[PDB]
């Protein structure tokens, strides 16, 4: 049950092939596969420190890898309902149309224009966010810096804790994948300039020939 | 005021052609250069300050 | 306004929270921004302390000499074409004139960039050195990281309130630099002209003529 | 916190300190309810039991317009805006379907979507809804269900609930155990209901003033203030110069 | 003639930049009164 | 001598008292450069020092793999498809394949799919043995970093002084591959050609021929 | 044209500036006489 990710024979990151799991990774945190075999944790506060900023960019990499694929699956035949905006890499040009972006084909909804009043609407909203993460603000004071839960968690869901540690082991595993999924996208927006559902119908397609070796020639110095 | 220029009804230009005419404000020239050399201007003839 | 200390003003305002344990403000340029555990040991600490104070000072005469040269061009001193714009002063001197500094034939006109590389290096390799173990022909102790001595003929750094607050200050000003510097290098590789040219194409037309209006130029190409 | 200027004997009045003194006010509104601002021009607050026994219809209206200003003023502007509403405004959204042609709803940010439902069905199903809604809030009984606050909540949780306040499934996000947020959240909700039926009254008597809806009264009045006003749509239709 | 401008207006800063900054220079405490 | 408080340093006088504490010259290579305290750590030291060892050993194999074919298309005529290094992968996409010294019954790969499916089962089962350090019997001892059993045939793993020189040889090539390396890595890009061509055109002249010709490709416009 | 002239009469110059050497001044001299006054306080 929970032995399988929070003890000493939890699983690693080679299966059998892994005995030289380093000391300080003794397994009490989401993940713990036993992974630094560069170093970087030997510090305990270095690695609560490293530990923190990961959960915070797995939090946001969900949403990123998700981002980046919903509008190119709503997407519909024509492509009235979404211009070039539709692939993620180019959409912040919507901001830049004759009538702003949209967040459908309809009109109605944001229609924003001014790309540099939004900009300014979103630092500071986005500082005053991350000062009350940091700090402390109206939706906590002392809680954890991972895992307050109080008004962000009004679901309920974490009972039982022997439990609510094999949930925290789903989100950061799902974090983690989400991190490796828009590590791939920003390595095939660089080298392909399709979207990453467009690639994947494209290998789809012929996947024979239709993978990164027919791009593996193109920053050739000539 | 700029509102009342701009979205209500303008405001009376004389440098229209014909005599001058109650003109809507289109393309405030809003380039600080050209706002400010007027406050950093001289203020004998020729140049009046602002 | 108590630059050290506790009540030292922090890196997020009122919302910076609880400092990290090993800034306690002994050091300038205390702000409490650490927040992925670089400084766990006052070692690397001191390591990191002494290469950003470096970093600072060359940022410092970096941002100094990249402003000047293209302002006293843009006000009379003949600068042709490259000498003007920093990025390209380096092809100065493989010009027939070579490197005239201001302009001047008659002042240093230099042609042979390995000579000039070559005294660079001695000179450079000797100063350097000098700095890494602390001794040179002339001094025999001082502070490895704030000398004075002959490095401050001007003797402003006598008592310790006036020499904590222009530490500080200096700090300061290094990380204005530093960040002015980075500001210079994205500037170049994006917009291909000058700060000053960057700064007075600004100033033509705030609203259109800024970052955004360069955005667009790097979106790949299928 | 600071409670000190919505509650006591010493709080905000509908009158200021010079024209209102505190001798004058009825000695039934000490500072013990929610919004007290010592307002009483006539005789209706008769003591404490009639006062409170008003407050709970003052409230329910309170609640009531503050929904029905925002369900007024959203889908008029949607529908003035770009929206496939076809009845966005309020005083004629009933008449659309009359006939059997019925409405779209438009669930933001992914809406558009018919509505499959007669007359006849929406208003009995809505009767046979909103009448047991209401004779739960007049008898206090609930027979099951599950809120995000309190999970899977049985019939034994609305016995002695606060009247008007009844915390737990109603407060999925809390942010109410503390009793001075709370007081002052109180009078934050008595303010804005206050405001959202003066809000309805104003939309009501505007719609049979002008004959359209408030959103586009408010964008016709900020694009031309002196030339659409109620003077100006009393008028008639324009004026004779006095040159 | 330009030479006579410079020369000027560098002269004219000067006594300004003396007025101004003397001002500056805590003026109230030139004081001859108590406080 | 690379030994001790007496041991050779990075930067000779200029580097006699200002050294790490924790770089006192144990373990090969110690020249006292960790001027950025990156390894303040003994931990992190010894992670570091892992990583460094497989670098050089990596970088010595990947100098002398990306130079002799080039000098083999050099000297005794030896044919290839494209004897330049960073555009020797893409031959396999050619219609002829990719062969050993141009005989098709050499190697005659065709399958980049393939090869780079049983290079990755292979030196993935290599690699996690390598951490590993043996699984159950097999190999289950040795330091993970110089383990000589079953790796040194001709038994040079004797005479203790002699195999600590042989390892400061071993990290100094090692250190010097990796600087070779990043110096092929940085002509590939600023250039577009071979890197001993390189050579042949600073040879002929080197006061043209040099960085600072290829200096202004990378400006901005 | 028979002699030579500034000719800057009007044209709005700013502080009636002409050539950049004009503002350069105009800047030390202020610039100098702010740095004596700012390295000369603490005083009285
Ligand atoms: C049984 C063998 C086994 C092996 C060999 C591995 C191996 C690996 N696991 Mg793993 N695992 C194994 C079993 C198991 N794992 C896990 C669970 C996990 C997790 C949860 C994770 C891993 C991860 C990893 C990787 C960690 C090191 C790394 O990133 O290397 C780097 C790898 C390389 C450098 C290989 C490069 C090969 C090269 C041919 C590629 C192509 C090169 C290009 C041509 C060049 C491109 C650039 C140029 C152009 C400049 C690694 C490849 C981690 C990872 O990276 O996940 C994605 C990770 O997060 N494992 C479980 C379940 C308990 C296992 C059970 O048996
Ligand atoms: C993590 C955030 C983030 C990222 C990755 C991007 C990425 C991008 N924006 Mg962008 N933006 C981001 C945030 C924001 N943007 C805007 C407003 C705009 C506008 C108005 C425009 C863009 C455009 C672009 C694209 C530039 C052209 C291009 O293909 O470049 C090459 C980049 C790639 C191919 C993608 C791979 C990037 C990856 C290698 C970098 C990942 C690390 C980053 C440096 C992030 C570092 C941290 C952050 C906080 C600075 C690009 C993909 C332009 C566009 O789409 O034009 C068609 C454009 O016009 N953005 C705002 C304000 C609302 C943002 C606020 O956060
Ligand atoms: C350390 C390993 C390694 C390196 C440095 C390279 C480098 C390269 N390979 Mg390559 N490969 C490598 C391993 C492998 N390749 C292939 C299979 C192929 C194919 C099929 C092709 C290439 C090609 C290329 C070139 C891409 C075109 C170019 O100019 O890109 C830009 C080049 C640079 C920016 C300079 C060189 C890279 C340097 C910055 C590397 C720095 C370290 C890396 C980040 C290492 C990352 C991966 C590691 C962790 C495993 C390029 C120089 C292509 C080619 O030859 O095109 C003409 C090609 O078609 N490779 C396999 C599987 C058999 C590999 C390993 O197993
Ligand atoms: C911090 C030092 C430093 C920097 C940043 C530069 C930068 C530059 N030099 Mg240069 N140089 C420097 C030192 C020296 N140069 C020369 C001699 C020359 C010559 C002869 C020429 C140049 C040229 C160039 C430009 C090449 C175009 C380019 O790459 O554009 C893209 C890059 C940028 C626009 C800026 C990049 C900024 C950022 C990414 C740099 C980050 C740090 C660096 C890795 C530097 C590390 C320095 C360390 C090792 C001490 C470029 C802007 C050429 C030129 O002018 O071409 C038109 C040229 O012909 N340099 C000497 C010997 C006297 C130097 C001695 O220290
Ligand atoms: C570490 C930061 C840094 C760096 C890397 C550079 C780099 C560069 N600068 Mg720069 N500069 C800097 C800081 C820096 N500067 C700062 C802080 C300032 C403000 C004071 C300046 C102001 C400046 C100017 C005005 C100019 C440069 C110029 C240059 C370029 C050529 C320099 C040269 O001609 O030889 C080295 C220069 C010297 C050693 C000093 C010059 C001395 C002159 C010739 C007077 C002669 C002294 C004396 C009368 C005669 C000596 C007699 C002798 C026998 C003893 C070069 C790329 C020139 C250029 O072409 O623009 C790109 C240019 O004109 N810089
Ligand atoms: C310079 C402006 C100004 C200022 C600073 C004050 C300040 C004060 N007044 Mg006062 N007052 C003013 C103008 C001003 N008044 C005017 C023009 C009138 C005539 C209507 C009054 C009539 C008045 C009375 C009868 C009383 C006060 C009282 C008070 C005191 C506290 C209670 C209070 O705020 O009443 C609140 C005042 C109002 C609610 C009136 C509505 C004001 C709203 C907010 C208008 C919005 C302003 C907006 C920008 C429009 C301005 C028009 C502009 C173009 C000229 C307070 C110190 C009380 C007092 O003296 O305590 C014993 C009191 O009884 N005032
Ligand atoms: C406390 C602070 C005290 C004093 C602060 C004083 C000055 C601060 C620095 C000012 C630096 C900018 C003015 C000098 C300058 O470079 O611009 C000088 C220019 C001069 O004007 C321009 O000069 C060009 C050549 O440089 C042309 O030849 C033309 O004369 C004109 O386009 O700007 C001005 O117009 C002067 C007014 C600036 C305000
Ligand atoms: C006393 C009461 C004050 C009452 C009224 C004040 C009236 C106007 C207020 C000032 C308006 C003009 C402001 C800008 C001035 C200006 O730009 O001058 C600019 C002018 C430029 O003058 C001419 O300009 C021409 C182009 O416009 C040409 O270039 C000429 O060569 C040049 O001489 O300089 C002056 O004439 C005077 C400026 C210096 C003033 C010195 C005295 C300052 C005294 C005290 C300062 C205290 C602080
Ligand atoms: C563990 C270990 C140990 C050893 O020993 C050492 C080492 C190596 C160090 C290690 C490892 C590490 C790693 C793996 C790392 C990686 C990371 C990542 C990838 C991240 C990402 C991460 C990622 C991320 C965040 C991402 C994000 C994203 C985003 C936001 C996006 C956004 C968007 C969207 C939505 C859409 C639109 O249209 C656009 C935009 C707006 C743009
Ligand atoms: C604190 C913290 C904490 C947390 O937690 C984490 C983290 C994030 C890590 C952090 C942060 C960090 C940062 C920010 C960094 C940055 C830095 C920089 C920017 C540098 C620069 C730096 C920069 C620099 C030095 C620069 C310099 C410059 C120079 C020399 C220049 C020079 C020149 C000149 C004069 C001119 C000529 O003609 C040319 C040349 C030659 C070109
Ligand atoms: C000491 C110190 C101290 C202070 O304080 C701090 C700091 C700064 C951190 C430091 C420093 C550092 C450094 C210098 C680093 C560098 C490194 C490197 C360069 C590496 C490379 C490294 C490199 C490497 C591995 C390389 C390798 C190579 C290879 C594999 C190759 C491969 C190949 C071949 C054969 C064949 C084909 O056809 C091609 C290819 C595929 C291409």
């Amino acid at each position: 049950t929970i032995n399988q990710f929070y003890g000493p024979d939890r699983n690693k990151w080679l299966g059998p092939y892994s005995t030289n799991t380093p000391p300080y990774l003794t397994g009490e945190f989401p993940g713990d596969y036993g992974w630094d075999t560069a170093g970087l944790s030997a510090d305990p506060e270095t690695f609560k420190r490293y530990r923190e900023l990961e959960l915070i960019h797995a939090r946001w990499a969900l949403l990123g890898a998700l981002g980046m694929v919903t509008p190119e699956l709503l997407q519909d035949d024509d492509g009235i309902m979404f211009g070039e905006s539709a692939i993620w890499f180019k959409a912040g040009a919507a901001i830049f149309q004759e009538g702003g972006l949209n967040y459908l084909g309809n009109p109605s909804l944001i229609h924003a224009q001014n790309i540099v009043a939004t900009l300014a609407v979103q630092v500071v909203l986005m500082g005053l966010v991350e000062g009350y993460r940091v700090n402390g603000g109206p939706a906590g004071e002392g809680l954890d810096p991972l895992y307050p839960g109080e008004a962000f968690d009004p679901l309920g869901l974490a009972d039982d804790p022997e439990a609510f540690a094999e949930l925290k082991v789903k989100e950061i595993k799902n974090g983690r994948l989400a991190m490796f999924a828009c590590l791939g996208f920003f390595v095939q927006a660089i080298v392909t300039g399709k979207g990453p559902i467009e690639n994947l119908t494209d290998h789809l397609a012929n996947p024979a020939e239709n993978n990164a070796f027919a791009y593996a020639t193109k920053f050739t110095p000539q | 005021l700029v509102l009342k220029a701009l979205y209500f009804g303008g405001v009376y230009d004389t440098w229209a052609p014909g005599g001058g005419d109650v003109r809507i404000i289109s393309n405030p020239t809003t380039n600080a250069a050209i706002i400010f050399g007027y406050i950093v201007k001289s203020p004998f003839g020729g140049d009046g300050w602002i | 306004s108590a630059w050290y200390g506790p009540d030292r003003p922090l890196f997020l305002g009122s919302l910076s929270g609880e400092p990290p344990s090993y800034l306690t403000g002994e050091f300038p340029g205390d702000y409490g921004w650490d927040t992925a555990g670089f400084s766990a040991d006052p070692t690397t600490f001191a390591r990191y302390r002494t290469i950003e104070l470096i970093h600072a000072r060359w940022a410092l005469l970096g941002a100094l000499g990249i402003i000047t040269p293209e302002l006293l061009a843009k006000n009379g001193v003949p600068f042709s074409e490259d000498g003007a714009i920093w990025f390209k002063a380096g092809a100065e001197i493989f010009k027939e004139g070579g490197l005239n500094y201001l302009g001047n034939e008659n002042l240093i006109h230099a042609q042979s960039i390995l000579a000039t590389l070559a005294v660079q290096v001695i000179v450079m390799g000797a100063a350097e050195g000098f700095r890494a173990n602390g001794e040179a022909p002339g001094v025999e102790g001082l502070d490895p990281l704030y000398p004075g001595g002959p490095f401050d003929p001007l003797g402003l750094a006598d008592d310790p309130e006036a020499f904590a607050e222009l530490k500080v200050k200096e700090i300061k000003n290094g990380r204005l630099a530093m960040f002015s510097c980075l500001g210079f290098f994205v500037q170049a590789i994006v917009t291909g002209k000058g700060p000053i040219q960057n700064l007075q194409d600004h100033l033509a037309d705030p609203g259109v003529n800024n970052a955004f209006a360069s955005a667009t130029k790097f979106v790949p190409t299928p | 916190p600071d409670l000190e200027k919505w509650y006591g004997p010493d709080r905000k009045l509908f009158l200021p300190g010079g024209l209102l003194d505190r001798d004058d006010v009825p000695e039934y509104l000490n500072g013990e309810l929610a919004g007290d601002y010592g307002y009483d021009p006539l005789g209706l607050g008769k003591d404490e039991e009639q006062v409170e026994k008003y407050r709970a219809n003052e409230l329910l209206h309170a609640r009531w317009a503050m929904l029905a200003a925002a369900g007024i003023i959203i889908p008029e502007g949607l529908q003035a805006n770009g929206a496939d509403i076809k009845g966005g405004t309020w005083f004629e959204t009933g008449a659309e379907m009359l006939n059997g042609g019925t409405l779209n709803y438009f669930a933001v940010p992914f809406g558009v979507v018919q509505n499959p439902l007669p007359l006849a069905a929406v208003t009995l199903i809505e009767i046979v809804l909103l009448g047991a809604v209401e004779k739960f809030r007049v008898d206090g009984t609930g027979p099951a269900g599950f809120s995000p606050g309190v999970g899977k909540f049985d019939s034994d949780i609305f016995d002695g609930l606060d009247k008007l306040y009844p915390g737990g499934p109603f407060d999925p996000l809390n942010l109410a155990d503390d009793p001075e947020v709370f007081a002052e959240l109180q009078v934050k909700e008595i303010k804005n209901g206050r405001l959202a039926m003066i809000a309805v009254l104003a939309f009501a008597i505007q719609s049979y003033v002008t004959g359209e809806g408030p959103y586009a009264n408010i964008t016709k009045h900020l694009s031309d203030p002196f030339g659409y006003n109620l003077l100006t749509v009393l008028q008639g239709d324009d004026r004779v110069p006095t040159l | 003639m330009l030479t006579l401008k410079i020369f000027v207006y560098t002269v004219v800063t000067f006594f300004v930049g003396l007025f101004i900054f003397g001002f500056l220079s805590n003026d109230p405490s030139r004081n001859p009164g108590k406080g | 001598e690379f030994y001790g408080p007496d041991r050779a340093k990075f930067l000779g006088p200029f580097s006699e008292n200002d050294t790490p504490e924790y770089l006192t010259g144990e373990f090969p290579g110690d020249y006292g450069w960790d001027t950025a305290g990156l390894s303040a750590d003994p931990q992190t030291f010894a992670r570091y020092r892992e990583i460094e060892l497989i670098h050089a050993r990596w970088a010595l194999l990947g100098a002398l793999g990306i130079l002799t074919p080039e000098l083999l298309s050099q000297y005794a005529g030896v044919q290839f498809g494209e004897p330049v290094w960073f555009k020797a992968g893409a031959q396999i996409f050619a219609a002829g394949g990719l062969n050993y010294l141009g005989n098709e019954s050499l190697i005659h790969a065709q399958s980049i799919i393939a090869t780079l499916a049983v290079q990755v089962v292979l030196m993935g089962l290599a690699e996690a043995y390598r951490a590993n350090g043996g699984s159950e019997g097999f190999l289950d001892d040795l330091d993970t970093l110089y383990p000589g059993g079953a790796f040194d045939p001709l038994g040079l793993a004797d005479d203790p002084d002699t195999f600590a020189e042989l390892k400061v040889k071993e990290i100094k090539n090692g250190r010097l591959a990796m600087f070779s390396c990043l110096g092929f890595f940085v002509q590939a890009i600023v250039t577009g050609k071979g890197p001993v061509q390189n050579l042949t055109d600073h040879l002929a002249d080197p006061t043209v021929n040099n960085a600072f010709a290829s200096a202004t490709k990378f400006t901005p416009g | 044209l028979v002699d030579d002239r500034m000719n800057g009469d009007g044209t709005g110059l700013p502080f009636g500036v002409n050539d950049g050497i004009l503002g350069w001044v105009i800047a030390g001299t202020l610039g100098t006489i702010w740095a004596i006054y700012f390295v000369s306080q603490k005083d009285l």
